[PDB]
RNA sequence: AAAGCGGGUGAAAAGCCCGCUCGCCGGAAGACCAAGGGUUCCUGUCCAACGUUAAUCGGGGCAGGGUGAGUCGACCCCUAAGGCGAGGCCGAAAGGCGUAGUCGAUGGGAAACAGGUUAAUAUUCCUGUACUUGGUGUUACUGCGAAGGGGGGACGGAGAAGGCUAUGUUGGCCGGGCGACGGUUGUCCCGGUUUAAGCGUGUAGGCUGGUUUUCCAGGCAAAUCCGGAAAAUCAAGGCUGAGGCGUGAUGACGAGGCACUACGGUGCUGAAGCAACAAAUGCCCUGCUUCCAGGAAAAGCCUCUAAGCAUCAGGUAACAUCAAAUCGUACCCCAAACCGACACAGGUGGUCAGGUAGAGAAUACCAAGGCGCUUGAGAGAACUCGGGUGAAGGAACUAGGCAAAAUGGUGCCGUAACUUCGGGAGAAGGCACGCUGAUAUGUAGGUGAGGUCCCUCGCGGAUGGAGCUGAAAUCAGUCGAAGAUACCAGCUGGCUGCAACUGUUUAUUAAAAACACAGCACUGUGCAAACACGAAAGUGGACGUAUACGGUGUGACGCCUGCCCGG
RNA sequence: ACCGAACCGACUAAUGUUGAAAAAUUAGCGGAUGACUUGUGGCUGGGGGUGAAAGGCCAAUCAAACCGGGAGAUAGCUGGU
C-alpha cells in the first residue's frame, strides 16, 4: 500500500529547510524556540 | 601562478595499496593523497616542481568518510581527496 | 453549415456540429499570437472564485483590433480564421502599407475584401466610422463606450447593436439584451452584424464535449448537505426554502445592479 | 490501537 | 517454485564451497538507470549478539582496500507553472499585493565511439580512431556594433502507407564429430560466421518557385533584413532527409587448439568472417492525410541597422599554441539495501525486448541470465484449507443457482420481436477443422540476382526470370473414443422496475435507483458587469462583452406540462 | 464505438482476522483513445480549503486536522483515600 512518507530531498528541503524557515517570519521564531531549547539539529538540512 | 606556500600545502602524502602499486609499475601513474580545496592545476604544478618531475594530466576524485563505531558510539572518518597523476614516459619516481 | 452527426454512438447519437469550409486551415498568425494560462477559476489567493471553471484545451490568445484605429488606409481582407477565445470567428486582414492585423468578422466579410477605417470611409460592413458620422437606424458592432478605448459591445457571434437616436453630443443604442444607452457620438463603431450566427445552433452532445470547451460539473444545492449550501439537507428530496444562491443572497427575481455612476447614461432596463 | 470486533458496528450493537 | 548425492573445510554440514543431476522464472523472479538510501560494494579474519533452526555462512562484528571525465549527469546560459520582489499601492503593528528585476525543470541549449583491463571503476584507465567551444599569436580580405527590428527555435489528436534498420531464420563457408542401444560418410550432428563513432557520397521520401531591378502611410527611430506594390527573366534552383555504399579496418574480435595453475583463472596462437528471405510498437517522421476540442515561453543560432568607432578597434577564412575548472560516478533500485516498526505474500517512474506455436507485450515450453523463497525428519487419524473424480436423479439446496459445473477459436450458412434505422447481433442455431499425397517434385501472391537494352550517366529506368519465401482451397487416402485435442478462450433465451447512455462516489463493511451528464426553463448582469477571495490595494469572472458570464431547478429523445396570487 | 493484455479500478465468493498485510491473497470481474492514466514541480489552510456531493478527503486521525499554550478548564458524576 502507497504510504504517506513518499521521500524527496527537494520537497524536503523547499519545505522544512534553513532558508525557508529564514523566509517567513514565524520559521525563524521556530528557529529560536530550537535554539533555546538546545537541540543539535536546527532544520531538516543536517 | 601559484605560490609555494600553496604547492607546499596542497601536497599531503602518497598512497600505498595493490591498486596503486599496480598504476605505478603499469601506467607510470603515482596516487597522491591531496587536501581537499586543491584543484588539478595546483596538484600538477606542485607535483612538476617539487618532485621534479613532468606531469601528463592529473585525475581526482574525493573519498567520502567512514561510519565507524568506537564502543557503541558513532563517529565519522573524515574525507580527503585522491590524485592519480600521470607521468610522461621517463620519469620513474 | 449546420450538419447533423449520424448516430453510431450514443454521444454521437444527438450532436449538431458547425462546420464553415471557408476557414483557413493552417497555422494561425505567429507574429500576432501570444500565450494564456489557464487558471482554473483561481485568483492570486489562490481560491475559488468563479466555479466550475478548469480543464479544457490548451489555447493561444490572438490579439486582435478592437480599436480599429489605422485610419485612412484601405486594407484586404485575407482569410477567415478559427478564434479558439471567442464564438465569433477572426479575420486576417492586410493594410495597404504591408502590416497585417486581426479583426472581428461581420456578416458578410470574405477573402479578398474591401474595409477601410476613419471618418471618411464609406458606409458599407467592416468599415468603422464615428456614430456622429454613422446613418441613424443602421446596424453597427464592436461599438466603443468611451472615445479612443476600444469595442466593448456586440462582440460575440450574431450580435449587433441598432442606432435608433442622435441627441447632441450623444446617440442612443439599442443593445441586444434589448437595453437602451446613450453613449457618446465621438465613440467608434463598425458596421454589420457579427458573424458566425449559426454558432447558437451547435449541440456539444456529451459531456466531454462540455469538458473540451473547460467547464467541470455542476452540483445542487438540493443535492448538498446543509452544511455546505443553504438548501441543502432532507431525508429524501426535501426542498422547502426560498431559492438562493450558495452565499444566501435569493436568486429567482432578486435585482443585483447598483451603480449610480452610469444610472444616469442607462435610459430603458432591458425588461 | 484497537480490535476490529470493537470497532465493528454489527456484533457490538448486538443488543439494542 | 523441490530437492538428491559425492568430495572439501571444520570441534561439528539439510542450509557454506565445488561437481553431477532435478525443479522454478524468462514483457521477469533477467540486464541498466532516475527517485530514495548511504558503504550495504571487494578482500582477510571471527561466531558473543542480529539471522524466526544450526552456521565454517551473511546485507552481522572488526580491519584494510575501492568510486579516475573537455564529450555521461550536475554546475552554467534560457525561460513555464509558481516564488521572492528595489521603488510603489494598501493595511492597528505584524504584514497583503505587485512593476523593473531575479530565482524556478518536469522543458530548449556544443562535442566519443569500438576493443582490452581490476578481487572491487570505467562512454572516466589503456590501445586505436574522432569530435566541440573559447582565449591568445601570425596570414589574407573587410564596415563592425544592441538592452532595439525580423526569421528561426516552435510544438495538438487520430489514422494510413511506402522506404528502411535493429533483429531473427535458412543457405553457403570454416573448425570439430562418426556416437554407451537398432541405424548414422549424409539432403547427417555441434559451434562460429562480429566489427562502432567519425569522415566522404547524397538515395527512397518531404517542403518550396527561383533570380535581378524600382518604389512604400508598416516593423516605437534607422535598416541593404522582414512585410507590401509593380516590372523583367528563367524553368530547375534551394532546404530537409532515414537507409545503403566507401573509408575507419593489412586493425580489433574470433570456435577451438597448445602450456601452467595458488585448478580460482591466466600466457600464446587463431580458420570462415558472405548471401537470400522475414521483419518491428524503433528511424525517415518536429513528415503526409484528416478532424475540431485549434494545439508552451525565452535564450543559444542566422540576419538588419541606431548611438558609437571610423586606415583603430571589430568581423570573416586558414594555421599554430593554450585551456575546458568544480561536484556525482562504489552498490541496491519491482527490492533482504527505497516507503511499509521486521531479512514483511503490499507499493514504487523510465530504458532493452531472443526461439517455437500464437493475432499478440496473452498463454505453454525454453535461450541469455538468475533462482529453489534461512527450520528440518517422519507418520499418512479426526478436522480445516487448495484441488480431482463420481452411480441414479438434476435446483429437490437455499433468503437467493451463492459457489461449482458448463459455454468458449477461425471460416461459412443463418438469425426474431422491437427500434431513435445506427442497432438488437457474436441474437438464437448449425457445419468443417489432425496427418500424408496430388492439383502444384511448393500453387496464387511477395521479394528479386545474372544477362540484355537505354540514358539528362549512377545509390539510374525497361525487359527478364534464376533463387528464396509462401498462404488459402479442392480431391484422394489414413489414424484415434475424441483433430479449436494441452494452456488460452462468450452460458443462452423470455417478462419486468429504475436510471437515457460513457462516466463519478462513501481511501478502510454501502458502486446504487445516488452524483454528473448533453438538453430544457427561470432569473441576475451594459462592463469599473453581476458574483467570489480580500478590513484595503488588488485578483479571478476575462484579456471574455448578452449567440457572453453567474445562480437556481429539471435531466437524452417522443407526447405533454392542466387550475389557484388566499399564505 | 466493440473484444482483449499493459495500466487503472474494486462487483462476487472462499481464506486470513493475536494475519504474510493496522484493508491483503487466490479464482473469476469492470474501463482500457478517453469526462483516461501517470512522473517531476507548483498553488489552495482549519469555521478554512477542496468536493461529477459520500459530511467525503486534508499525512493509518475529520459534524471541524495536528502541535504548543490559557490549564491543575469544569465535573452536584464514578473510582481511590
Ligand atoms: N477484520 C478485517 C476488517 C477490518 C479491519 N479493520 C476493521 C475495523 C472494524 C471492523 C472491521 C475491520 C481485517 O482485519 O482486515
Ligand atoms: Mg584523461
Ligand atoms: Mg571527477
Ligand atoms: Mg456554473
Ligand atoms: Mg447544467
Ligand atoms: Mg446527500
Ligand atoms: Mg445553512
Ligand atoms: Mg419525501
Ligand atoms: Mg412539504
Ligand atoms: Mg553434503
Ligand atoms: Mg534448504
Ligand atoms: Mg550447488
Ligand atoms: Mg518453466
Ligand atoms: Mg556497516
Ligand atoms: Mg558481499
Ligand atoms: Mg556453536
Ligand atoms: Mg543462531
Ligand atoms: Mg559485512
Ligand atoms: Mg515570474
Ligand atoms: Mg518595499
Ligand atoms: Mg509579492
Ligand atoms: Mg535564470
Ligand atoms: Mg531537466
Ligand atoms: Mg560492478
Ligand atoms: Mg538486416
Ligand atoms: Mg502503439
Ligand atoms: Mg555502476
Ligand atoms: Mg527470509
Ligand atoms: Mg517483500
Ligand atoms: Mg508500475
Ligand atoms: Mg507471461
Ligand atoms: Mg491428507
Ligand atoms: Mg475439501
Ligand atoms: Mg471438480
Ligand atoms: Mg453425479
Ligand atoms: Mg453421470
Ligand atoms: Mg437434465
Ligand atoms: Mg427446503
Ligand atoms: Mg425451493
Ligand atoms: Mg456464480
Ligand atoms: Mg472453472
Ligand atoms: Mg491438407
Ligand atoms: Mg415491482
Ligand atoms: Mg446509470
Ligand atoms: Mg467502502
Ligand atoms: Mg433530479
Ligand atoms: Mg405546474
Ligand atoms: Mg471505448
Ligand atoms: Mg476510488
Ligand atoms: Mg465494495
Ligand atoms: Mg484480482
Ligand atoms: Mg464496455
Ligand atoms: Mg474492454
Ligand atoms: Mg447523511
Ligand atoms: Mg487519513
Ligand atoms: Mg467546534
Ligand atoms: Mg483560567
Ligand atoms: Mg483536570
Amino acid at each position: 500500500m502507497k504510504r504517506t512518507f513518499q521521500p524527496s530531498v527537494l520537497k524536503r528541503n523547499r519545505s522544512h529547510g534553513f532558508r525557508a524557515r529564514m523566509a517567513t517570519k514565524n520559521g525563524r521564531q521556530v528557529l529560536a524556540r530550537r535554539r533555546a531549547k538546545g537541540r543539535a539539529r536546527l532544520t531538516v538540512s543536517k | 601562478m601559484i605560490r609555494e606556500e600553496r604547492l607546499l600545502k596542497v601536497l599531503r602524502a602518497p598512497h600505498v595499496s595493490e591498486k596503486a602499486s599496480t598504476a605505478m609499475e603499469k601506467s607510470n601513474t603515482i596516487v597522491l593523497k591531496v587536501a581537499k580545496d586543491a584543484t588539478k592545476a595546483e596538484i600538477k604544478a606542485a607535483v612538476q616542481k617539487l618532485f621534479e618531475v613532468e606531469v601528463e594530466v592529473v585525475n581526482t576524485l574525493v573519498v567520502k568518510g567512514k561510519v565507524k563505531r568506537h564502543g557503541q558510539r558513532i563517529g565519522r572518518r573524515s574525507d580527503w581527496k585522491k590524485a592519480y597523476v600521470t607521468l610522461k614516459e621517463g620519469q620513474n619516481l | 453549415a449546420v450538419v447533423k452527426c449520424k448516430p453510431t454512438s450514443p454521444g454521437r447519437r444527438h450532436v449538431v456540429k458547425v462546420v464553415n469550409p471557408e476557414l483557413h486551415k493552417g497555422k494561425p498568425f505567429a507574429p500576432l499570437l501570444e500565450k494564456n494560462s489557464k487558471s482554473g477559476g483561481r485568483n492570486n489567493n489562490g481560491r475559488i472564485t468563479t466555479r466550475h471553471i478548469g480543464g479544457g484545451h490548451k489555447q493561444a490568445y490572438r490579439i486582435v483590433d478592437f480599436k480599429r484605429n489605422k485610419d485612412g488606409i484601405p486594407a484586404v481582407v485575407e482569410r477567415l480564421e478559427y478564434d479558439p477565445n471567442r464564438s465569433a470567428n477572426i479575420a486576417l486582414v492586410l493594410y495597404k502599407d504591408g502590416e497585417r492585423r486581426y479583426i472581428l468578422a461581420p456578416k458578410g466579410l470574405k477573402a479578398g475584401d474591401q474595409i477601410q477605417s476613419g471618418v471618411d470611409a464609406a458606409i458599407k460592413p467592416g468599415n468603422t466610422l464615428p456614430m456622429r458620422n454613422i446613418p441613424v437606424g443602421s446596424t453597427v458592432h464592436n461599438v466603443e463606450m468611451k472615445p479612443g478605448k476600444g469595442g466593448q459591445l456586440a462582440r460575440s457571434a450574431g450580435t449587433y447593436v441598432q442606432i435608433v437616436a442622435r441627441d447632441g453630443a450623444y446617440v442612443t443604442l439599442r443593445l441586444r439584451s434589448g437595453e437602451m444607452r446613450k453613449v457618446e457620438a465621438d465613440c467608434r463603431a463598425t458596421l454589420g452584424e457579427v458573424g458566425n450566427a449559426e454558432h447558437m445552433l451547435r449541440v456539444l452532445g456529451k459531456a466531454g464535449a462540455a469538458r473540451w470547451r473547460g467547464v467541470r460539473p455542476t452540483v445542487r444545492g438540493t443535492a448538498m448537505n446543509p452544511v455546505d449550501h443553504p438548501h441543502g439537507g432532507g431525508e429524501g428530496r426535501n426542498f422547502g426554502k426560498h431559492p438562493v444562491t450558495p452565499w444566501g443572497v435569493q436568486t429567482k427575481g432578486k435585482k443585483t445592479r447598483s451603480n449610480k455612476r452610469t444610472d444616469k447614461f442607462i435610459v430603458r432596463r432591458r425588461s | 490501537t484497537s480490535k476490529w470486533f470493537n470497532i465493528d458496528n454489527k456484533i457490538v450493537d448486538h443488543r439494542p
